[PDB]
């Protein structure tokens, strides 16, 4: 990870770096047992594993319908559900999910709503999604055009579309003539001005005073809400063994940086993933 | 051969000889049924004991399994 | 004079209204239950 | 015998595979008359092969 | 006898076979059909907290080259580089998440760049 | 066993039959309030969901594709891709959609008590002592011919 | 080892943020806000310095010395 | 299946009550005993095969889903093979009986351990009802069941060796 | 089992007892039929013994 | 000559032990039968009384039993040795058996014309010494993923997701079959695995 | 098809038993059925068998259908999934079900 740039969010760039980094010549563990895989196998320890797919898929569904497919936890759950599920059931369930069957508000999975009403609501929701996606695509294209006018934005855009990943991207661009030393110097100058502004107490104090009310409100809300979260969590914990059923633990498994499992090792903490809608990608 | 176990043990001495012999045959069948059962149960429990020993000696100083396999609690 | 308050079962979801495109021609001749 | 991956157009290959034509991973170990067996199968008399098998730690 | 014992053991030990909907309600409260899904609080993070119903060699170490737990390997690696070893008890940052931190950084970066 | 043992066994079997019959009828009667409350809750949720989706669609229509200002790009958060978000969460995070969610909730609650006047009664039972205190709640639901105004809907995946 | 280094970096960041969370929960909101703002200051300085790090190969040896 | 069930019931009944005076149940010659045990085998298993075939017919005709992608083809295999192995021993045992009888007729000597052979025949008959799933070791059976069925198959192997000796 | 619906507690008031009950089974009518067959069995046994004696 | 896995080696050794036992028994019975027949055909050694011997019968019933418990124990341990490597994996592969072709991670594999019946256009690749989990099923009817030279043979049954653990030690191409009647093109539905 | 095949086989056996009982009624009317009649014995045994099978079927029905919760009314009290913690306009937190 020398020439890699985290900020860039281009799918082609991330794909090239995925091919470079997740290559099996260096990234494949030898004689390593991952506790996540061991536990998942130990819970369902027979050859008949029809029962794991539904459970993990439903965990991911709860995560997604409550927090959205963009949450890293829900991405982790989706990765696991894909791994431990056979693509036939997975294809069927994805087809059902597209039709808003699993939606937490008007889906038939979570609600006792008749077919006609469900169809009306599902069509309305899909129309809403279509319109918002159109608007978001236009806005993203505009931002792409606009970000190319900034000095540093120009450099990032040029690097994001280089034909191959390079140990030294800027040097290989400039020696190839695509990036101009004048633009590089201008971007460096802007960054230097901003950096110097951060260091000194005058501009800092200006910024720190301009941003204190929102931070204070967030701190107050977090300190107040944490208690109620614990109260409701305890009340739910009472429901743990009330009946023979199972209580979900939304989210089932979160991204763990202190104890990294197989997901964090394979996908670099969610950096190298398939680019599909089920992973919250456009 | 299968001698009459109930004669040297003084069991079922209030029945005719033929019925006593039937009881002896049933007892002998019971004895022969429980041989292989005993062998296989003993082997299984030895295997479990050896598994516990191996886990306690391999994960003795581990960080993850240093208290379950290390102590043999839930081998 | 009291009703039956049992919750009805859930048999067929809407997204599975076609039954996976499975042939259902009963021997009588029409795709209907004998009843 | 070797798998002809160069005669198949548009065949998926792993990024971490050795594409040299004469690599070890392209050999066909079984289901072909060989005269030089690379796999020990259940029908192979090692005595007929003079027990020229690899060690245990290796393999 | 072997057949009878095998059937009884299956009905007693197997996790997926539950005599819940197969016996009159008067006897039902003696059954816990979902126990396998509720073991270890339901969390799939620590084998040996999850029952494994095998006749033998349930937890037998593998052959070939004995596998090293990933977190043990990371503990050794981290201590080799001078950083702290694996915590094994640390919890998640439920409050003040990575997204909130990134948003704060974003706003101050926007202000500093704007009023450079 | 003697015939007396078999008579005792028949007595136990008869007792089991009687207990099953009583439990069956008691359960059939006792779940009416809870099923009614569930039906009303899902009805209200469906109406509120439709109202919020219609509001969101109307607001989106008003945005001109020729030029999107910051406010719109801030109202709909058009920076996070649609498949990367939960629309229903946007009614629990963004203040504007939070206010409209509250207003639509009040409107739907006002409307429901009109078409389902008895709903308020259940509200008293659930509010005071929780869902558990409806197992044998007496009220206007103890009538086989009593019409709850649902037209056989919002009770199952098919009309009742 | 590359993934090892990446993990150590991310873990350090999480531990700092977790200490900030503990402060948020336990101490006064004003103190928490000041802690958050100073942490953001240092993190953004790191981000901008990392951005400048990319341009080092193709920058003049003089200017490169004024911030390194 | 119907024909076999009728024949089996008839053979058992005739052999149990119509023996002439002075002939006990276990003194009837070897062939009759093997036919009796074969008949007992056929009686106990054919109804299960009938259930399996009715399942197939219902799936084909009324378009149910007992043995479909949402069904249990393994359930079909279990039922069929529960019938399957008893059929095999039904086939083999009468050959043992006939060979024993003919041997008595052509070697001009009695069967060595006639009681032993009769008991071994009934043992083979009984043990054949507990081994049906050794024809499904790759279906995906539980590991414990695989071990159990290997054990039971060896058990059935023993008395046949006694008979050969 | 894999089910089209939800059968986890604490998401709805009537979901935990969904997979565990097939309500449409004609319960008390089946009870009446069982009573009829018990009548038949006991009457027939009594009469059979009576004629035999 | 390498073995290509450890499970195959264990199975082979168990097979050899059973072969030795059965060959010994066959030789003993062959000697006995040779003596009996040689005496018989020359009209020697006749005794109509010799129709019972309690000791001999009891011993010949006991002997097969003691020599069989060993075989049973060895077989059970071999089964569990096959099944232990589950849970120590880091790669998952899913396999679908279509009607006369296979699918690996949504990539189709059909027979080719370069090889007669053994070779395939798209193989399935796994890494050497790296434990992998195969999740196998089928779409239309029952097939059987069969690579018996690595000790894998698991049925792909519709609606039933089987899960086997595969491990490779020798680099090369292993050829396998459908090993289950599936239709007309059952004989032309081969399997190719490449351990690299 | 499972529950229905069970009940349909039972119904078929009930029909055949009805035929047998009708024949036995006819013969009893004519006075041809004595106290030691094997027709009487067969009808008695068959009737007892079918009734016993129905007893077991009723037990199975009330096993699958029933549940102690159905008899006990064990409902939750929280609805965790559809319950979110939010801060109202006033500033103090609140709990409501979405
Ligand atoms: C399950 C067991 C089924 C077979 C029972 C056979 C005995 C029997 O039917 O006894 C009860 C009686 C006959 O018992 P009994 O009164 O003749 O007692 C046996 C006779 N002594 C005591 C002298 C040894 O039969 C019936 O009631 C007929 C219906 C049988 C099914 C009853 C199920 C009840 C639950
Ligand atoms: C279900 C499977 C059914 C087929 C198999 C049945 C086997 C019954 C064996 C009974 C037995 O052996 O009984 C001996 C006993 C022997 O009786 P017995 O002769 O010893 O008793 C003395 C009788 N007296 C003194 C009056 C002469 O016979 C019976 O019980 C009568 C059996 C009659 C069977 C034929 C029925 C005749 C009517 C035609 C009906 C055909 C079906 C119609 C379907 C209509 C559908 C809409
Ligand atoms: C419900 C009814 C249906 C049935 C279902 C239930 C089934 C239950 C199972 C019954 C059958 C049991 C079979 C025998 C169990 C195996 C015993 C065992 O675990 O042996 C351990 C032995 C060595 O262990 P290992 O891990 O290889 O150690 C290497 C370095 N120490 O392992 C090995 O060497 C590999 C295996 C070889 C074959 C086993 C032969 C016995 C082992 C010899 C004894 C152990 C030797 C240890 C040294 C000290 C002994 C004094
Ligand atoms: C005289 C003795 C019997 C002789 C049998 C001769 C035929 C042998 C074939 C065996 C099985 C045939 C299966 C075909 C019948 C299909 C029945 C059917 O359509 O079932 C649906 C019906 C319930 O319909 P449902 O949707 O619940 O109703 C909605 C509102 N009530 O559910 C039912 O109607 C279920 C009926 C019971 C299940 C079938 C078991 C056999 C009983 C015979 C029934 C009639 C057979 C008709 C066959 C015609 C050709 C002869
Ligand atoms: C006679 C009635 C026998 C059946 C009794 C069932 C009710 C008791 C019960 O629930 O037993 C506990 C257990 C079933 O509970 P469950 O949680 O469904 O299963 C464990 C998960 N595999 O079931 C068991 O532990 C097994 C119960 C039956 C074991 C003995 C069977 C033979 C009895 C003599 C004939
Ligand atoms: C004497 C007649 C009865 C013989 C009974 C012998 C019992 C042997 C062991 C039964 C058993 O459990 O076998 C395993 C087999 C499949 O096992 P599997 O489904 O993989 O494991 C449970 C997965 N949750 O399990 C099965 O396939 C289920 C077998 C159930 C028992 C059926 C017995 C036959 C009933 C009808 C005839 C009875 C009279 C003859
Ligand atoms: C003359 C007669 C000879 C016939 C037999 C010899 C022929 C060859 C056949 C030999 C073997 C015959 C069959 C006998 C072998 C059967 C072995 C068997 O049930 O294990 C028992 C099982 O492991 C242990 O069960 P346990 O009670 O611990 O309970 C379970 C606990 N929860 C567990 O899970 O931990
Ligand atoms: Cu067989
Ligand atoms: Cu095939
Ligand atoms: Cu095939
Ligand atoms: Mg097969």
């Amino acid at each position: 990870m020398e020439g890699f740039v985290d900020k860039i969010d281009d799918n082609k760039y991330l794909g090239k770096w995925e091919t470079i980094l997740t290559d099996g010549r260096t990234h494949l563990p030898k004689h390593i047992t991952f506790h996540d895989a061991a536990a998942i196998s130990a819970r369902w320890n027979q050859q008949y594993v029809n029962d794991s797919g539904p459970v993990y898929y439903r965990h991911w569904l709860a995560c997604q319908q409550t927090y959205g497919a963009g949450n890293e936890d829900c991405r982790k759950l989706r990765w696991w559900a894909q791994q431990i599920t056979h693509p036939l059931h997975l294809a069927e369930w994805d087809d059902w999910w597209k039709d808003e069957h699993y939606d937490l508000q008007i889906g038939q999975h979570w609600n006792r709503i008749c077919g006609e009403e469900f169809e009306e609501a599902s069509n309305l929701l899909k129309d809403l999604k279509e319109k918002r996606e159109g608007l978001a695509a236009k806005f993203r294209d505009l931002l792409k055009t606009k970000t190319a006018e900034d000095p540093m934005g120009k450099i990032l855009h040029e690097v994001a579309q280089l034909e191959e990943p390079s140990k030294t991207p800027v040097a290989d661009l400039v020696e190839a003539g695509t990036l101009s030393k004048e633009a590089v110097e201008a971007a460096a100058a802007l960054k230097i001005k901003e950096l110097k502004a951060l260091r000194d107490d005058a501009t800092w104090a200006e910024v720190k005073g301009s941003l204190l009310n929102g931070v204070t409100t967030t701190c107050s809300t977090l300190k107040k809400t944490s208690k109620v979260v614990a109260e409701l969590k305890a009340q739910a914990e009472l429901e743990r063994n009330k009946t023979s059923a199972v209580k979900l633990d939304i989210p089932h498994m979160r991204v763990n940086y202190e104890k990294p499992g197989l997901y964090e090792y394979d996908t670099w903490f969610g950096k190298f993933l398939p680019r599909t809608p089920q992973f919250g990608f456009a | 051969v299968f001698p009459s176990i109930t004669k040297p043990l003084g069991l079922f001495k209030n029945l005719p000889r033929q019925h006593r012999a039937a009881r002896d045959a049933s007892i002998w069948l019971a004895i022969l049924t429980a041989g292989p059962f005993g062998i296989f149960i003993a082997f299984k429990y030895y295997a479990d004991w050896y598994d516990k020993k191996l886990l306690m000696e391999y994960y003795k100083d581990s960080i993850v399994y240093g208290e379950t396999y290390g102590k043999g609690k839930y081998v | 004079g009291m009703p039956n308050g049992l919750p009805p079962v859930l048999l067929n979801p809407f997204v599975n209204r076609n039954y996976r495109g499975q042939k259902r021609d009963m021997p009588w001749g029409t795709d209907c239950a004998f009843l | 015998p070797r798998f002809p991956f160069q005669e198949i157009p548009e065949i998926y290959l792993p990024s971490d595979i050795d594409r040299d034509p004469n690599a070890d991973c392209w050999r066909i170990l079984n289901q072909v008359p060989r005269k030089e067996k690379l796999l020990v199968e259940i029908t192979d008399p090692l005595r007929n092969f003079d027990f020229k098998v690899a060690k245990i730690k290796e393999n | 006898c072997l057949g009878t014992f095998h059937i009884i053991r299956c009905l007693v030990v197997n996790p997926e076979l539950s005599l819940a909907k197969v016996i009159p309600e008067i006897l039902q409260p003696f059954t816990n059909p979902n126990a396998q899904l509720k073991a270890a609080d339901g969390k799939d993070d620590d084998d040996s907290q999850v029952p494994k119903q095998w006749g033998m060699w349930g937890r037998h170490p593998n052959y070939g080259v004995l596998h090293v737990p990933f977190l043990d390997a990371l503990n050794k690696e981290a201590l080799a580089r001078g950083k702290d070893g694996v915590n094994m008890g640390a919890e998640y940052n439920l409050v003040f998440t990575k997204s909130m931190a990134d948003q704060v950084v974003d706003l101050i970066l926007d202000d500093v760049q704007k009023r450079v | 066993p003697s015939s007396m043992a078999w008579t005792i066994g028949w007595g136990f079997y008869a007792a089991w039959i009687m207990k099953e019959t009583w439990n069956l009828r008691s359960s059939s009667v006792g779940w009416t309030p809870i099923t009614l409350m569930e039906a009303y809750k899902t009805k209200e949720r469906y109406l509120r969901s439709k109202a919020m989706m219609e509001r969101y669609n109307s607001e989106l229509e008003a945005v001109d594709d020729s030029n999107i200002t910051e406010e719109d790009a801030k109202k709909f958060e058009l920076e996070k891709a649609t498949p990367s978000i939960s629309i229903w969460e946007q009614f629990r995070s963004n203040p504007y959609w939070k206010e409209v969610e509250e207003e639509i909730s009040t409107d739907v609650r006002k409307t429901m008590l009109e078409k389902h006047p008895d709903y308020a009664l259940l509200l008293e039972a659930v509010k005071k002592s929780g869902y558990s205190k409806l197992w044998h709640l007496p009220g206007p639901w103890m009538n086989e011919h009593y019409n709850d105004g649902l037209h056989g809907r919002f009770l199952g995946w098919t009309p009742k | 080892p590359v993934w090892v280094d990446y993990w150590l970096k991310l873990r350090d960041e999480k531990r700092i943020q977790g200490a900030l969370e503990r402060s948020i929960l336990e101490e006064e909101p004003e103190k928490a806000a000041e802690k958050i703002l100073e942490w953001a200051r240092t993190s953004a300085q790191n981000k901008i310095l990392e951005d400048l790090k990319l341009l080092k190969p193709a920058l003049s040896p003089a200017t490169i010395a004024q911030f390194e | 299946g119907i024909s076999s069930t009728i024949g089996s019931v008839n053979y058992i009944t005739t052999n149990k009550y119509n023996r002439h005076v002075g002939l006990t149940f276990m003194n009837i010659n070897i062939y009759n005993f093997s036919i009796i045990v074969t008949s007992i085998l056929l009686i106990g298993s054919l109804p299960i095969l009938g259930v399996a075939i009715t399942g197939l017919l219902l799936d084909r005709n009324i378009n149910s889903t007992i043995y479909d992608v949402i069904g249990d083809p393994v359930l079909y295999q279990h039922l069929f093979w529960f019938f399957g192995h008893p059929e095999v021993y039904v086939i083999i045992l009468p050959v043992f009986g006939l060979t024993s009888l003919i041997l008595t007729s052509i070697i001009h000597k009695d069967i060595f351990g006639r009681e032993g052979m009769m008991y071994c025949i009934i043992s083979i008959g009984v043990v054949g009802y507990f081994v049906w799933a050794h024809h499904m070791f790759t279906v995906g059976l539980d590991i414990d069941s695989r071990s159990y069925f290997s054990i039971a198959t060896s058990i059935i192997s023993i008395p046949t060796s006694v008979k050969m000796f | 089992n894999n089910l089209p619906y939800n059968n986890n507690i604490a998401v709805n008031l009537l979901d935990h007892l969904n997979h565990n009950n097939n309500t449409d089974i004609c319960l008390y009518i089946i009870l009446h039929n069982l009573l009829l067959l018990l009548y038949v069995t006991l009457i027939l046994q009594l009469v059979h013994r009576y004629v035999q004696l | 000559m390498r073995y290509g896995n450890r499970e195959i080696e264990s199975i082979i050794l168990f097979f050899d032990q059973t072969i030795i036992l059965y060959t010994s028994i066959i030789n003993a019975l062959i000697v006995g039968i040779i003596i009996i027949i040689r005496k018989w055909y020359n009209r020697k050694g006749i005794c109509n009384q010799y129709i019972y011997h309690i000791k001999i019968e009891v011993i010949w019933t006991i002997l097969p039993i003691i020599f069989l418990i060993v075989i049973v124990l060895h077989s059970v341990t071999v089964i569990y040795n096959l099944e232990i490597n589950k849970g120590t994996n880091n790669k998952y592969i899913n396999v679908i058996g279509n009607q006369w072709y296979w699918i690996y991670n949504n990539i189709e594999s059909r027979i080719s014309s370069l090889g007669r019946i053994i070779l395939v256009d798209q193989p399935l690749f796994i890494k050497a010494n790296n434990n992998t989990h195969l999740i196998i099923s089928s779409l239309d009817v029952i097939h059987s993923f069969a690579l018996p030279t690595l000790g894998i043979k698991v049925d792909a049954i519709p609606g039933r997701i089987n899960n086997i653990s595969i491990n490779g030690l020798t680099q090369g191409l292993y050829v396998g079959y459908c090993s289950e009647l599936c239709g007309s093109g059952h004989a032309f539905m081969p399997i190719n695995l490449i351990v690299y | 098809l499972g529950f229905y095949m069970l009940l349909g086989l039972h119904g078929s056996h009930v029909i055949f038993g009805t035929i047998m009982l009708a024949l036995l009624t006819l013969w009893g009317a004519q006075g041809s059925v004595g106290p030691q009649s094997h027709a009487l014995r067969f009808t008695s045994l068959y009737v007892h068998l079918v009734d016993l099978v129905f007893i077991i079927l009723v037990l199975a029905i009330y096993s699958a259908n029933a549940s102690p919760e159905l008899y006990g009314g064990i409902v939750p009290n929280i609805l965790e999934a559809r319950t979110f913690v939010s801060v109202d306009a006033a500033g103090n937190p609140q709990i409501k079900e979405f």
